[PDB]
């Protein structure tokens, strides 16, 4: 799954 | 007339073979039987001597055992300093075909010589601090193959024509012609008295020959092939060829027989240069295979390789006091191993 | 599962990319080869190029497997940095091998004094110089920071400024790159095609010239097609995203991976002269 | 270190620089190896582009030197071990030394220390073979008897103005080296046969060609294409 | 060979002054030059080196930031410029020829030298300044402040003889080797700090002043000079 | 040149001989005597090593 790490450095800031 | 001279030659060649088959009663492997090897030896590359732009023929030590003089197809006569790697000097040639060089024991003189027919000397102490030729020693009808120095006015030249000769540096032209070969003379060796010499041509036989009187003494035929190379025994009773048989061949003066046989199955590759210890107990030898082999004189076991190069091996050198090892490829790099 | 696989992938592209990369060093350096435009051209880009980003593969495989950011905040804009570094060197680099190579077949012997050894040199300073100054703006493009209870080396660069840098490195690390290559690799098979032995080394230099383009192509496109998909297009979060996101990562080590086998390790030459090292 | 050795390694390197320069400078130049036997018009050629005799000549801008030596040459051969080409001529016209022409092309082309180094074939004095042909009184039939059931070669197209017979004598010498060269060729060095006579003055094209595609070749080996 | 120098001359302090030294038959390139001062009333003492093709460049202790040395290799010629020279310059110029690689001969041949006249380092000791003596056997002792032998077993330390009125010569380099054209009288021994040179069956035309010099490390110095007599 | 050839022959062949065994043996002295003397054979300290 998105891990929130992933998340975070896939869309920067937001 | 014809017939009967044939039958001579025969007679006395069979008288020859008898007498070489009497001498042999017991096998030097036999004799040696109860001797301790050597063990391997492994030896590094203590020093690599780059500089050369094209690939190499021969090399010489001095009698310092610190100076070598390398002769290369890019035209030069680099000199190099053993311990520093130092150029000492840089010699460009009028013909850039080499396939011999020597060095003076005096250390005064060089000697090269190749496709061109001609012995160039280049004197090294002297003033304008330049290398300059000394004598364009030229008669030869063969390419020049092998030269050493016995004074620093005689020389000794193996040529392309079947001949050696003995040359005199102030006079310029021969001293003494040496006739007989039947085959392109390959190599020639030096003895430590400097009164007898031997010397390997392309019809597989070695011969000796005698710088006073000027004509052969014994002839010694057990290779196959042409002999690529040769060298004497530090004793003065002795001497190595080497052929491309992939095998080397010890031979003996005062009892003129074929003593031991240098060879292994897996090398098929022949002989380019042999060289001997300063005790004499280890016979170096280099090969196409792209290394070099040390095999004892008493055992003919493999004791050890160097396998340094890229390519083929052309020279193998041993210092006087045989402290060092040089040998000297068409890989344009000369190793030095210890 | 996943999270079992997937740092196992990422160390087997690491090591076999490594040791692929340690042979060409080995090689290289040591193998008799002597310095020439060629060795040199392929010296830099394996063991540079690849070794420096393939080291620089697990600091950034972190960010998935470890589940935290534990390299400070010094390495959190150097790694990133070189990452982008050897990019931008990779690009270059084997865009100017295709030159040479087309320098090298339209033109074998005029071109003997223009492929000097010292001309390589330069060339190869050239270019890591271009890849400094199109990676340097990294140094900041990324910044670590405390959100909520997580530490995170992530973007931290305004959003109408960054879809712009993105767009430069697309445009320069890819497009001109991927481009030249094509157009050079088409001139030289062109050239090449206009006894049994001749035509048998056409077909296999045809055939290791088009490997390499598709290689390059096809390797770095998936990374920039998912760049603009973000800054063009509705990129949802989703587990197939995710698996989207490891397989652009995984083919985007593997470009680095394949480069020193595909152009040297599959040479007879090649490991004639690894014979000397072992 | 010593004052004395610093001098001597600046001296050193100075020496290795100069020898660089001249290796340099040297390289430049592309070496051949001319090769013939008597009757063999090494001579003419030679001069047509005009203990060991060499000769410069120059085209399109790039330098090439020929060595020729002047029986038993397995020795000094191995000094012409990295040329980019040996030039090897063959006197087509007569029929009593080709078969021993052959012998030598063989013994050349199959020297363990030219493993790698490509021929260039000339088949000199080609007008003397037609000659010789359209006499008739030599039949290459008595010399080679394969020559009668050999055939002339689809998609030949030699030149415009031969006779058939001229052609399939030429083609069957042709074939004959070619054969010879391919035997154990590999791969690795391949020969460039070549028609040329004692007039023709449009030698140095030919050799230049040559060695244009051996130096791709080896740019091709080079960058492990191949 | 022949070595000539020519410049020198009355000038005044703080002038600015050239030296052009001339060489013929042999290869200037390859040797390197040495400047040194002779004082009217005092020893020797080296000034400045340049080597072949001016890649190092080492001037004295007195002379640096003052002195500049140049050499013209197509035109075999060597400058020294001169700029801001006070009373002290005003001396005697020798050029000389070194050659550097394992077996040569630095300072082997010493050009004809000029005059100016004008309106840490090893310390060399000769103990003995006149020594009376044709025929007798003669021993000259010159002292270090350290040793001269270095790791790779070389000596260095060479032996020059002063005739009246002209160039030096050298005579034994190495304290061991014999320079070319030097009698086989002379000879040469030492040990750490302690030098010495025998002369056996003195002749004519010996009569000079004796210099020992080190060549360890730069800045050269020479000895304080022992002159012999009847 | 088969006069020459046999004139070679009867020179060599009145040639004093010695048997093998002595030679052998007086090799191996040889070989034995300067076995010391030897810095390849026998391996020579690295300060004692000049190269």
């Amino acid at each position: 799954n998105w891990t929130p790490q992933a998340m975070l450095y896939l869309k920067g800031a937001q | 007339e014809l017939d009967q001279l044939r039958q001579e030659a025969e007679q006395l060649k069979n008288q020859i073979r008898d007498a070489r088959k009497a001498c042999a009663d017991a096998t030097l492997s036999q004799i040696t039987n109860n001797i301790d090897p050597v063990g391997r030896i492994q030896m590094r590359t203590r020093r690599t001597l780059r500089g050369h732009l094209a690939k190499i023929y021969a090399m010489h030590w001095g009698t310092d055992s610190r100076l070598l003089v390398s002769a290369s197809q890019d035209g030069k006569l680099i000199i190099w300093d053993s311990y520093t790697t130092n150029k000492v000097h840089a010699i460009p040639l009028r013909s850039s075909w080499v396939m011999t060089c020597a060095y003076a024991p005096s250390g005064n003189y060089v000697a090269c010589g190749g496709l061109d027919n001609i012995c160039s000397i280049y004197n090294l102490k002297t003033r304008e601090g330049n290398v300059r030729v000394s004598r364009e020693l030229a008669g030869h009808t063969g390419y020049l193959s092998c030269c050493r120095f016995l004074d620093d006015n005689q020389i000794v030249t193996s040529s392309g024509d079947t001949t050696c000769a003995l040359w005199d540096i102030e006079t310029g032209q021969q001293t003494t012609t040496f006739t007989g070969h039947t085959g392109d003379v390959m190599s020639l060796s030096l003895a430590p008295d400097t009164r007898l010499f031997v010397s390997g041509a392309c019809d597989a036989s070695a011969k000796l020959w005698d710088v006073r009187e000027g004509m052969c003494r014994q002839t010694f035929t057990g290779h196959e092939s042409d002999i690529n190379a040769i060298c004497f025994f530090p004793n003065g009773n002795a001497f190595a060829t080497g052929s491309d048989d992939a095998t080397c061949r010890l031979f003996d003066l005062r009892a003129d027989q074929e003593l031991m046989t240098y060879s292994h199955d897996n090398i098929i590759c022949g002989i380019t240069s042999v060289s001997f210890s300063k005790s004499g107990r280890l016979l170096l030898a280099g090969y196409d295979d792209f290394n070099c082999n040390v095999w004892d004189a008493l055992k003919a076991d493999r004791a050890g390789v160097l396998a340094g190069h890229d390519n083929r091996v052309s020279c193998l050198g041993v210092t006087d006091d045989g402290m060092a090892v040089a040998t000297g490829s068409w890989d344009s790099f000369l190793k030095i191993w210890n | 599962p996943e999270a079992v696989i997937v740092p196992l992938l990422f160390a087997l592209i690491f090591l076999v990319g490594t040791v692929g990369n340690t042979l060409v060093l080995a090689v290289l350096l040591r193998g008799g080869q002597a310095v020439s435009t060629t060795n040199l051209f392929i010296l830099n880009l394996g063991v540079a190029d690849l070794c420096f980003i393939l080291c620089c593969v697990p600091f950034q495989a972190t960010i998935y497997t470890l589940d935290g950011w534990v390299f400070g905040s010094l390495l959190c804009k150097a790694v990133h940095f070189l990452i982008f570094l050897t990019m931008h060197a990779s690009s270059f680099t084997l865009a100017a091998v295709s030159l040479d190579r087309y320098l090298a077949i339209r033109y074998p012997l005029h071109s003997r004094e223009l492929r000097t050894p010292r001309n390589a040199l330069a060339a190869i300073g050239l270019i890591w110089g271009l890849s400094l100054l199109f990676s340097g703006p990294y140094l900041s493009y990324y910044q670590q920071s405390q959100l909520a209870n997580l530490t995170v080396c992530h973007p931290a660069w305004s959003a109408p400024r960054r879809r712009a840098m993105d767009i430069c490195t697309f445009v320069f690390s890819y497009l001109l790159p991927v481009l030249v290559l094509g157009l050079t690799y088409a001139r030289t098979l062109r050239y090449l095609w206009r006894g049994s032995g001749a035509r048998r080394a056409k077909r296999k230099v045809t055939r290791m010239i088009l490997i390499v383009a598709a290689l390059f192509c096809l390797c770095w496109m998936p990374h920039h097609a998912l760049i603009l998909c973000v800054w063009f297009g509705q990129f949802p979060l989703t587990r197939a995203t995710y698996a989207l996101r490891i397989l652009s990562h995984l083919v985007s080590y593997a470009n680095s991976c394949v480069n020193p086998i595909v152009y040297a390790l599959v040479s007879k030459h090649f490991r004639k002269g690894f014979r000397t090292i072992c | 270190v010593s004052a004395e050795d610093k001098a001597a390694a600046e001296r050193s390197k100075m020496i290795d620089k100069n020898l660089r320069e001249d290796g340099e400078k040297a390289r430049r130049t592309l070496r051949l190896l001319l090769l013939g036997a008597d009757n063999s018009g090494k001579s003419t050629i030679v001069k047509q582009m005009r203990g060991i005799f060499e000769t410069k000549f120059q085209v399109d801008k790039v330098n090439f030197h020929m060595f020729d030596v002047g029986d038993e040459r397995r020795k000094w051969i191995q000094c012409f071990n990295d040329v980019t080409a040996i030039i090897f001529v063959v006197d087509s016209s007569d029929y009593n030394r080709l078969q021993e022409a052959l012998n030598d092309f063989k013994s050349i082309w199959n020297n363990r220390w030219l493993r790698t180094i490509s021929v260039i074939l000339f088949l000199n004095k080609q007008d003397l073979l037609a000659e010789k042909v359209l006499a008739g009184k030599s039949k290459i039939e008595d010399y080679f008897p394969e020559f009668a059931r050999y055939t002339t070669p689809e998609a030949a197209t030699p030149e415009p103005g031969d006779d058939p017979r001229v052609t399939r004598a030429k083609y069957f010498i042709r074939k004959e080296f070619v054969d010879i060269s391919t035997a154990s060729g590999d791969g690795r060095h391949i020969c460039y046969p070549h028609f040329t006579c004692a007039v023709d003055t449009e030698n140095a094209r030919r050799i230049f060609n040559d060695c244009k595609d051996i130096i791709l070749q080896m740019n091709l080996r080079e960058y492990n294409l191949v | 060979v022949q070595l000539v120098e020519s410049g020198g001359g009355l000038v005044q302090p703080g002038g600015s002054r050239k030296l052009s030294c001339s060489a013929s038959g042999f290869a200037f390139s390859s040797f390197g030059m040495h400047w040194v001062r002779q004082a009217p009333e005092k020893g020797l003492e080296w000034v400045a080196y340049i080597s072949s093709g001016s890649g190092t460049i080492y001037y004295a202790d007195t002379v640096k930031g003052r002195f500049t040395i140049s050499r013209d290799d197509p035109k075999n010629t060597l400058f020294l410029q001169m700029t801001s020279l006070r009373s002290e310059d005003t001396a005697m110029y020798y050029c000389v020829r070194s050659i550097y690689y394992y077996g040569s001969s630095p300072f082997d041949f010493w050009g004809q030298g000029t005059t100016l006249t004008v309106s840490s380092d090893i310390v060399m000791t000769q103990a003995t300044s006149s020594v009376p003596v044709p025929g007798e056997s003669v021993s000259i002792s010159c002292r270090s402040s350290k040793s001269l032998l270095h790791s790779n077993g070389n000596t260095y330390l060479y032996w020059f003889l002063q005739r009246p009125g002209q160039s030096p010569q050298l005579l034994i380099y190495r304290m061991s080797n014999l320079a070319s054209g030097v009698p086989d009288r002379f000879s040469g021994s030492g040990s750490g700090t302690a030098f010495t040179l025998t002369i056996s069956r003195l002749e004519a035309e010996d009569v000079g002043v004796y210099y020992c010099m080190q060549h360890l490390e730069y800045p050269l110095t020479f000895g304080a000079g022992t002159k012999l007599e009847l | 040149q088969a006069r020459k050839l046999v004139e070679q022959l009867k020179m060599e062949a009145n040639i004093d001989r010695i048997k093998v065994s002595k030679a052998a043996a007086d090799l191996m002295a040889y070989c034995e005597a300067h076995a010391k003397e030897d810095p390849l054979l026998t391996p020579v300290p690295a300060s004692e090593n000049p190269f």
